[PDB]
């Protein structure tokens, strides 16, 4: 049974590494297919002691990525796809 | 050691204040929330502490923390309070609605669902309270929306009568209730 | 830039930590009001190559955790609540 | 030093292989997968090794790793091959359909969206490819959908004319077209 100083300090509003579909990030390549096709991101994340208040990001980065793209029965190439980070996180209102 | 509690109001920019009772008239203190971790400090104006009254501050500064605590460091030491716990809570009930709202006319054997609905502010919880002549119940934009559900499977006659939903926020309660007539399978 | 074998360990279908809100698991307490209101829990994610198959857990078990319910204006009590966890997850079809 | 590729079918069940080459025949050569990390072995029915052939294995049971390779234990020392990067791919096309289907009956100035729709087995990739007479395109149950969009802000009357949508799954391809006819502002 975990403690409540425990559970308390594990649902703190911070960047948590979350899967995200490539194809959610990168809709409009829609003809390529990805190995993988989620990858994880460290997003904002965790809650907020008043639920007026809303857990969001302060600072951002872009961070880059391998990927394998194979294109429908043709061809397959590495390919650096670029995502958003959380390296901030906050509680603010709504 | 133990915990304490310090109350948020439906209002924030209200003060609140920690109980963090001292004894040097001159004491220096801080206060440390979480999480994540922050601390303040008197400025005078709106922050402050008080030898037998204790740390006040505006909720709106506090709010998201799950605890605070006063702190103080004098000589090589320092010591500090009893983890104080962040109760964030809310009370209004705006209103309290069910469908179908106008008259009822059903007949015998038929299924029965009303749907009980409340609207509140945030922060809120609700309690659904029922009144009523074999019967489940089912409990579940800046509102908070609540929802009971309840069902007569195979209505008889004897169902005939008022049916009020009561909800209930704490310290205010709201009711609102419909007639539902009952007649046998026509002709 | 991270790379591919990176990427790709990153991304395997194994049990990832998420937050809930506690309202989600236990939506039949209306009356109370929790902190914190949401925890963390191990759960499947991830991805599998092949989008006909999903990432689902084999392997369950349940978790206690201390959360401090209090009542709409009446009182407060700490409130020991089970979770489910997952302890394994595999990519299976759909 | 490099990697291989391996093509998943769009029938699973269905045989692939590994070009794990060997020399001595009576090789004892394993096959691992990740991830998860995985280890196969021959079983003589459905799972072998060949000296010229390499891994053969039922595409089924590796469909889920991003990568896989042989690998053989000889004496005090084991090697195994390059990685293999599985491509789990699809190219069937169901049907290609727009909305609206009919006819199109218009007048100058108006604004015209026309949305082409790819209904598709798994593990498919669409290219969309159009045909027409300003204007500007927007790409997007055991079946995969796929979505482009076409609009024309203020079309002139010389947008009349036969509109051909494409999709192509790479080797499969579809059109299904609609004739839109345009007129002066009524009266």
């Amino acid at each position: 049974t975990k403690g409540w100083s425990e559970v308390l300090k594990g649902s703190e509003c911070k960047p948590r590494p979350i899967v995200v579909p490539v194809s959610e990030t990168h809709p409009e390549l829609t003809s390529q297919r990805f190995n993988p096709p989620c990858v994880t991101l460290m997003r904002c994340g965790g809650c907020c002691n008043d639920e007026s208040l809303e857990c969001v990001p302060t600072e951002e980065v872009n961070v880059t990525m391998e990927l394998l793209g194979a294109s429908g029965s043709g061809s397959n190439g590495m390919q650096r796809l670029s995502f958003v980070e959380h390296k901030k996180c906050d509680c603010r209102p709504r | 050691h133990q915990h304490g509690v310090v109350y948020i109001t439906e209002n924030k920019n209200k003060t609140v204040v920690i109980p963090c009772l001292g004894s040097i008239s001159n004491l220096n203190v801080s206060l440390c929330a979480r999480y994540p971790e922050k601390r303040f400090v008197p400025d005078g104006n709106r922050i402050s502490w008080d030898s037998k009254k204790g740390f006040t501050i505006p909720s709106y500064m506090i709010s998201y923390a799950g605890m605070v605590f006063c702190e103080a460091k004098i000589n090589d030491e320092s010591y500090q309070s009893i983890m104080y716990i962040v109760v964030v809570v809310g009370y209004r009930i705006y209103d309290v609605v069910l469908s179908p709202s106008h008259g009822i006319e059903l007949s015998v054997g038929e299924k029965l669902v009303l749907n009980c609905t409340a609207r509140t502010e945030l922060n809120v919880g609700i309690d659904f309270n029922w009144e009523y002549p074999h019967k489940k119940l089912v409990n579940r934009s800046e509102m908070k929306k609540f929802l009971s559900t309840l069902t007569i499977d195979g209505v008889t006659r004897s169902d005939q009568g008022l049916y009020t939903c009561a909800a209930s926020s704490g310290l205010m309660t709201k009711k609102n209730s419909t007639f539902v007539r009952v007649h046998e399978k026509p002709f």
